[PDB]
């Protein structure tokens, strides 16, 4: 097929990993309390 | 004392509602036995939307 | 083990007299046993009806006494249920209904000896295997 | 007039013969004379099921039920003494026949309801006074129910009353007494009832007709659950002749 | 303790499922051209 | 016993908890039956209310 | 819990079916 | 308590004797002259309130009653189990060899 | 009505072109007719089954087998359960129910499961014909795939004729298959019967060659590629050339045996790659199908016999001990009478 | 069970003509090669 | 069922784990310079 010409490449630089893992386990953290109630 | 709003029932009750009030094996929501729904039962609903 | 004139000797009549079978004597009986018998009593059992063996001690009870030449033959001539009562020729082989059952036609006195020498040896071989079922085989 | 090929895979060996909307007579009895019921045949058309309620006090209602074993369900070929009693009842002694069926019916919801149908040792009486049997002649009885499976049944991890192991073999070192009820089987025999109604009489061929209704027990598994209530509706036929 | 029977798995979800998300976003952004 | 059961607070929706999770059924329980209502007396004979 | 999960994985496999199908490195020859 | 009833008759003299209210008829082959007429009749007039009472089925020839008379050792009664009786199971209890 | 009938006929040449059209992604054809529906039809009533349906009664004795998911079963145990022995090998299908509970009961779902599922494959056979035809290939594939359908045939057709009873086909679940096997080896010592012998010698065989061809394939690999390459990337789609060298590969495989057991000639080789598990498979689908009919496997219980008379056992007979065990608890409420005669 | 037999009867007939239709329409034809067969 | 209460988890992981790797190892493929 002719190819789509609103295709853009996607990026997550290093910084943005470490700061969203924080985020999670932190997050993770928090809830797994209430989680385990 | 056991209707379906002490049992978690989210959406059943919105089945309910509209007219949806029978299963195809055989009973419905309020309480009655041998009842005939035809394809609209709460399992035709639900395959309906699974297809 | 061998199959001695010991193993081969057995019980004529009732009355203790006893008889020694040759070993082609024993071996034509258990080709005629093959030939009109094992379709049902195959291994000393018995199919249409599993009640009744043909054990030794079994044949000793039924009457009049089955567990000896003389009395097996009879049996070949004219059966009867195991209490005597009733003849029931009509529905097992014998020669008295050797017109319904044909295997039995031809059979000569010697040949009912020999069948009947086998049903009495047998078990002296294979103990409580004759007349137990699979439970032995 | 009809063989076995005219009604072989109709349904029609499963019904009870009918009698003519004209067959309303009386067929005479004769007190010096003895009787017996030369073929009796029972086909049930509705079976309902006694609902089993959580509240002690709200009655229960028998509820109707979906058959699910197929047209299997008639007794026939059933015979017996028919009495002429002191102030003229009769009374009907079962001997023989096929006075037994399986049968699963299915609750709303999908309980399957296992029972034995059955009039075993049915012994039943009409009103004193029957010096003809019409369609005001009715009979009532009893009959007994014994356990669904007999003593030889194994259940799925093979134990059983007759045979089988007396224990959970697959659970070697559980403690028993929490698997008694399942461990040790019982042999249920209760006591059912039943009553005919004659609706239609045959007086010169001694055949009458109606309908009737028995109550009885179901399947208990052995004593591993407790049985359910179950009634039975449908139509008899029976043949009366002098013996 | 008698703790919910799902609380394991709903922690273990709720962390790998983003997590992973933004392992996959980090590595492919390194594998393009430099 | 359905108009008494709806007198009965725990089947008000203002009872539960952020991550008291499943079915009211799996808190005070399967509702089997009611008990009655209960009037409370003290030793003179008067009619007592529990607040 | 144990039904859901089996018919979970059944699903991702029939899924993965139509994207093996239907979305494969399509055959070329250079 | 719950109880087995068939493992419960072993210990009775069911156990040990052919019981004429309850023992399958083919046990009746381990005597002689008892099967298959003389079984026949025992079970069909069956249950016994006493061994003795067998003797009384109608019918019997003279020769019979002696017959039996010859195995009333052999012989006992206990009360009639349902589950022993039931399904036709004194005439095939579902037991070959 | 004129004219009218040529508008009509080139719409149906319309349509026979796009039913056999080559450039369909998936192949359609005159079998594929047939295929589609009946497959699909088996396909969703075998999910729906394996899932949500409730116990039937297999053997005909109120003694309903739980096969589904929901019922209490994992994937190991879980099976469609064949229809009941009562039904025999009579049609039952859904419009022979006074109910869809009665069909359930009853083992309807297997029925119309096997009935569309091998119709099915039939057409998935005559497709393999049909699409070699419009591809200008030679036409023999379908042969090849001619032994897993006698195979799935005999299991769920042949063999429930012969015994009188599709509650004697094999059940569709994995726990039902090793249940269908254990009572077939009691009742037919299949072990014993040479053409499950030739089946063993198929499958073994099969994959032994499989193994072989592949390793010397692989082993005899024309470098193209860098060790940090997969040298799958040596071989590009449509090529001319051959990617490996045959030579090479004889030249070993000759000399690990002797030279004239090995194949020369592609050809040959992989003729043979195909006739040695397709004709074992023909021949394990022809014992069960023979077996149907009670031509059991060899019979040497009791053979050997000392001088005396006594039995001395062999293996055979050790073999006829497990046997029993397995006859005489299979269905253990299902016979009432001393033989098991099917 | 009436509605239902009456409709797979039909269902089935239709394609089973579809099937013995299209194999009658010329299929020896239908191939890369010899189109005059 | 009275099924081991690890079961789900163990299922799920063993699904999760190595999907998510070759998930990984595939978008980065795709991501390289063409
Ligand atoms: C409108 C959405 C909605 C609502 C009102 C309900 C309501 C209900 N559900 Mg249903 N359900 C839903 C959607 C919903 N459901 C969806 C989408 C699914 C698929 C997952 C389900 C699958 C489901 C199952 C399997 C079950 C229910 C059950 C129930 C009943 C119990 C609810 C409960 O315990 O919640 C508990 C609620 C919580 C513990 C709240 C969670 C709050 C989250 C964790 C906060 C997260 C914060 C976030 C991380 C912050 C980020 C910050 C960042 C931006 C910086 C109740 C009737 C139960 C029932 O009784 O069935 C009969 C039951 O077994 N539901
Ligand atoms: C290719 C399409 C196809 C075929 C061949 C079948 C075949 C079958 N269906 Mg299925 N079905 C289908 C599609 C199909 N189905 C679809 C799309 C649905 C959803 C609507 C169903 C829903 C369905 C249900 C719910 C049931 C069936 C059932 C059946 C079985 C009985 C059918 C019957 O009695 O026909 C009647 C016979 C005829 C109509 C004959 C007329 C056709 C010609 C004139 C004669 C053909 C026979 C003859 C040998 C010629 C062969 C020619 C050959 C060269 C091709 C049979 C296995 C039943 C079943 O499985 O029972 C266990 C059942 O309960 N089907
Ligand atoms: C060393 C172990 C060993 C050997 C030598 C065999 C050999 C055999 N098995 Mg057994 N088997 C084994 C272990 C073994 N098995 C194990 C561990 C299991 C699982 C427990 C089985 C389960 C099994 C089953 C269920 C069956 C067999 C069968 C067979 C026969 C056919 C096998 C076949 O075609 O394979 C594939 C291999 C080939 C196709 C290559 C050829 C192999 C042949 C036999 C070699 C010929 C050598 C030749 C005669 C020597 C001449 C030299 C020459 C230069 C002069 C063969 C006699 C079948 C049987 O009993 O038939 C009677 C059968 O039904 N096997
Ligand atoms: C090592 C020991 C051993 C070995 C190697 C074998 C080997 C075999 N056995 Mg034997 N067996 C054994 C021990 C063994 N057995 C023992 C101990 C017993 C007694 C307990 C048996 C009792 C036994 C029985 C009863 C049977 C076998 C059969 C077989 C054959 C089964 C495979 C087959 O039929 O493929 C052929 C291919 C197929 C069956 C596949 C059909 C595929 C259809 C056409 C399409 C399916 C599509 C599917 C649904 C969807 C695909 C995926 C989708 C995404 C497209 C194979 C030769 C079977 C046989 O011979 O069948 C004819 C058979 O019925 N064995
Ligand atoms: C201590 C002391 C005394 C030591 C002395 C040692 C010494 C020096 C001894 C020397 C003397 C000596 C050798 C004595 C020998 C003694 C002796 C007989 C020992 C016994 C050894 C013995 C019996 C071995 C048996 C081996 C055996 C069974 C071989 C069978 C071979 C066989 C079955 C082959 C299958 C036939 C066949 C067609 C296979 C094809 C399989 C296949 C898929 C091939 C695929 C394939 C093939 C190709 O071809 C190419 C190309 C490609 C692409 C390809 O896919
Ligand atoms: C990809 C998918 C990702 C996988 C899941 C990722 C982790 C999910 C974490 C959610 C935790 C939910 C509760 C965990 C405890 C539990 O087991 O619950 C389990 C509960 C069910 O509860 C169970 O029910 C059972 C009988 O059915 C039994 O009674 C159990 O004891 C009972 O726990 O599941 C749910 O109810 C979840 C759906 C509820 C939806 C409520 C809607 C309100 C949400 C609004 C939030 C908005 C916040 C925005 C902030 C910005
Ligand atoms: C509860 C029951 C519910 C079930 C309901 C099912 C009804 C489905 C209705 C919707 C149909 C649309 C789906 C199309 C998908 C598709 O295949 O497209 C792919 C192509 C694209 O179509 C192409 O389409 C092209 C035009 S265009 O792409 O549409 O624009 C056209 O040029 C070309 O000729 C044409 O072939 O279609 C084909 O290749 C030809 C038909 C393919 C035949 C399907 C085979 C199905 C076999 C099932 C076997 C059992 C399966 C179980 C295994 C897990
Ligand atoms: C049902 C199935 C659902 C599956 C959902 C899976 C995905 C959901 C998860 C998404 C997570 C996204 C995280 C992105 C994380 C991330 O990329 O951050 C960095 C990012 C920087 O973006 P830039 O514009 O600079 O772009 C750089 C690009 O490479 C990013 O793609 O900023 C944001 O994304 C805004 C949100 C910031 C949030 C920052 C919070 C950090 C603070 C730490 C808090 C914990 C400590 C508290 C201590 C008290
Ligand atoms: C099946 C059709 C049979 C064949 C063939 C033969 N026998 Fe038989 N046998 C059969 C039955 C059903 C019975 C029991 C009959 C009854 O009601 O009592 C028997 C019994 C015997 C006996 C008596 C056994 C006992 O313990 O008393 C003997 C001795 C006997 N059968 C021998 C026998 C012989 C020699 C046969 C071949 C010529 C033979 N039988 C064939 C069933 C069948
Ligand atoms: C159970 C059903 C029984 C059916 C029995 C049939 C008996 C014989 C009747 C034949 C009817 C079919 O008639 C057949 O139809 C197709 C399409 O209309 C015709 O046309 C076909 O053939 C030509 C010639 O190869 C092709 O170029 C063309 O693409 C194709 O459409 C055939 O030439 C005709 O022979
Ligand atoms: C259970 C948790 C599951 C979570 C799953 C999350 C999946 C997320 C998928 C991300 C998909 C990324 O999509 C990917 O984008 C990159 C760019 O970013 C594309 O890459 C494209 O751009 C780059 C950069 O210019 C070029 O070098 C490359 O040749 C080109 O193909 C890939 O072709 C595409 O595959
Ligand atoms: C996807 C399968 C669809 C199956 C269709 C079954 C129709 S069933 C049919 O439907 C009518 C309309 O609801 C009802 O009124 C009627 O009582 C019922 O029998
Ligand atoms: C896509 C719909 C799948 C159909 C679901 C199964 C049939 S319906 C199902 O049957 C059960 C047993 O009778 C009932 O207990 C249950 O209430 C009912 O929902
Ligand atoms: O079903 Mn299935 O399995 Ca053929 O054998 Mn007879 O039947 Mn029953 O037993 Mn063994
Ligand atoms: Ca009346
Ligand atoms: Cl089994
Ligand atoms: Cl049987």
């Amino acid at each position: 097929m002719e190819p789509n010409p609103n295709r853009q490449p996607v990026e997550l630089n290093r910084t943005s990993l470490y700061l969203g893992l924080l985020l999670i386990l932190v997050l993770a953290l928090l809830f797994s309390s209430y989680f385990f109630n | 004392l056991n209707p379906m709003w002490r049992q978690g029932m989210f959406v059943l009750p919105f089945m309910a509602r509209l007219g949806v009030t029978g299963s195809w094996s055989g009973w419905s929501i309020t309480g009655e036995t041998g009842i005939d729904p035809g394809f609209w039962s709460f399992e035709g609903v639900a395959l309906a939307h699974i297809v | 083990a061998e199959l001695t004139p010991e193993v081969l000797t057995v019980p004529l009549n009732s009355e203790g007299k006893t008889i020694t079978l040759t070993e082609k004597q024993y071996l034509e009986g258990k080709r005629l046993f093959q030939y009109a018998c094992a379709s049902c009593h195959v291994g000393g059992i018995t199919k249409t009806n599993p009640s009744l063996d043909l054990r030794t001690e079994t044949l000793a009870l039924a009457t009049p006494p089955r567990d000896n030449i003389e009395g097996l033959v009879d049996y070949m001539k004219n059966p009867t249920t195991y209490d005597g009562e009733q003849e029931i020729a009509e529905v097992h082989p014998s020669l008295r209904s050797a017109d319904i059952f044909p295997k039995m036609r031809n059979l000569t006195e010697k040949d009912l000896v020999a069948i009947a020498g086998h049903i009495l040896v047998e078990p002296k071989i294979l103990g409580d295997k004759w007349g137990g079922g699979k439970v032995y085989y | 007039t009809l063989t076995y090929d005219d009604i072989v895979g109709t349904g029609l060996a499963n019904k009870c013969p009918t009698l003519d909307d004209t067959a309303r007579g009386a067929y005479p009895i004769d007190s010096s004379q003895t009787y017996r019921i030369a073929r009796l045949c029972l086909q049930p058309t509705t079976f309902l099921v006694k609902e089993e309620p959580k509240n002690k006090r709200q009655e229960a209602e028998f509820v109707p039920t979906k058959l699910v074993t197929r047209e299997t369900t008639s007794l026939d070929q059933i015979q017996g003494e028919l009495k002429v009693n002191s102030d003229g009842s009769l009374t009907f002694v079962e001997e023989d026949g096929i006075d037994f069926q399986p049968v699963t019916v299915q609750m709303a919801g999908g309980e399957r309801i296992p029972l034995l149908f059955t009039v075993k040792n049915l012994v039943a009486s009409t009103q004193p006074n029957v010096t003809s049997i019409t369609t005001s002649t009715d009979f009532k009885g009893e009959f007994n129910v014994p356990s669904y499976r007999t003593a030889n049944f194994l259940d799925p991890k093979g134990r059983g009353l007759a045979s089988g192991y007396d224990s959970a073999i697959a659970l070697p070192q559980a403690k028993e007494e929490e698997l008694a009820r399942a461990n040790v089987k019982r042999f249920s025999l209760t006591k059912g009832q039943i009553s005919l109604n004659v609706a239609k009489v045959d007086g010169r061929t001694g055949e009458i007709a109606g309908t009737f209704e028995s109550e009885q027990l179901s399947d208990d598994d052995m004593g591993a659950h407790e049985p359910h209530e179950v009634k039975i509706q449908g139509v008899f036929y029976a043949s009366i002749e002098p013996a | 303790m008698e703790v919910n029977q799902l609380g394991l798995i709903a922690t273990a979800l709720f962390v790998l499922v983003p997590s992973v998300f933004l392992i996959i976003l980090y590595v492919q952004t390194e594998s393009q051209q430099k | 016993e359905k108009l008494a059961f709806y007198d009965y607070i725990g089947n008000n929706p203002a009872k539960g908890g952020l991550f008291r999770t499943g079915p009211m059924n799996k808190g005070d329980g399967i509702a089997q039956a009611w008990k009655g209502h209960a009037v409370f007396r003290n030793k003179e004979g008067e009619e007592l209310f529990v607040r | 819990m144990e039904t859901i999960t089996y018919v979970f994985i059944f699903a991702c496999i029939i899924a993965l079916f139509f994207f093996a199908i239907f979305f494969r490195e399509p055959p070329r020859i250079t | 308590e719950l109880v087995n009833v068939v493992d419960e008759k072993l210990g009775t003299a069911y156990g040990e004797k052919i019981d004429l209210n309850n023992t399958n008829i083919a046990a009746f082959i381990q005597y002689r002259g008892l099967y298959p007429t003389l079984a026949k009749l025992i079970v069909k007039n069956a249950p016994y309130e006493s061994v003795e009472d067998v003797l009384n089925i109608p019918g019997l020839t003279e020769r019979q009653k002696q017959i039996l008379r010859e195995n009333l050792e052999h012989f006992t009664v206990t009360e009639v189990e349902t589950a022993l009786v039931e399904g036709g199971d004194r005439y095939n209890n579902g037991l070959y060899k | 009505t004129v004219l009218q009938r040529r508008e009509q006929l080139n719409l149906w040449e319309q349509f026979c072109s796009w039913v056999t059209s080559t450039n369909n992604r998936l192949y359609v054809g005159w079998f594929g007719v047939l295929m589609i529906p009946t497959l699909l039809a088996a396909t969703i009533c075998f999910v729906i089954a394996f899932i949500a349906a409730p116990p039937v009664d297999i053997d005909g004795i109120r003694e309903p087998v739980s096969g589904s998911l929901l019922y209490g079963n994992n994937i190991i145990t879980g099976a469609v359960v064949p229809s009941s022995n009562a039904i025999g090998l009579h049609f039952y299908p859904i419009w022979e129910a006074a109910s869809l509970d009665e069909w359930l009961y009853n083992g309807g779902p297997y029925q119309l499961i096997i009935f569309h599922f091998l119709i099915g494959v039939f057409c998935y056979m005559g497709r393999e014909w049909e699409l070699s035809y419009r591809l200008g290939m030679r036409p023999w594939i379908c042969v090849a795939y001619s032994a897993p359908v006698a195979a799935a045939t005999a299991v769920f057709l042949i063999y429930p004729i012969g015994q009188g009873s599709f509650s004697d086909g094999m059940p569709l679940g994995i726990s039902g298959t090793f249940n269908f096997m254990l009572v077939f080896q009691a009742e037919h010592n299949i072990l014993m019967h040479p053409f499950h012998q030739l089946g063993v010698a198929g499958v073994f065989g099969g994959a032994l060659f499989s193994a072989m061809h592949g390793s010397l394939v692989t082993s005899s690999l024309i470098r193209e590629t860098t060790e940090t390459e997969s040298a799958n990337y040596g071989y590009k789609f449509g090529q001319e050339e051959e990617t490996y060298n045959i030579v090479a590969a004889h030249g070993y495989f000759g000399r690990l045996i002797f030279q004239y057991a090995s194949f020369n000639n592609s050809r040959a080789l992989h003729f043979f790659l195909a006739a040695w598990p397709v004709i074992g498979i023909w021949f394990t689908a022809l014992g069960i199908s023979t077996m149907a009919f009670n031509l059991n496997g060899f019979n040497f219980n009791h053979s050997v016999v000392d001088a005396q008379g006594n039995v001395i056992n062999t293996w055979a007979d050790i073999i006829n001990r497990a046997n029993l065990g397995m006859e005489v608890m299979h269905e253990r409420n299902a016979h009432n009478f001393p033989l098991d005669l099917a | 069970m009436e509605t239902l037999k009456i409709t797979v009867y039909i269902v089935v007939t239709f394609f089973v003509l579809l099937f013995v239709f299209g194999f009658l329409s010329g299929d020896p034809a239908r191939n890369p090669k010899r189109k005059d067969l």
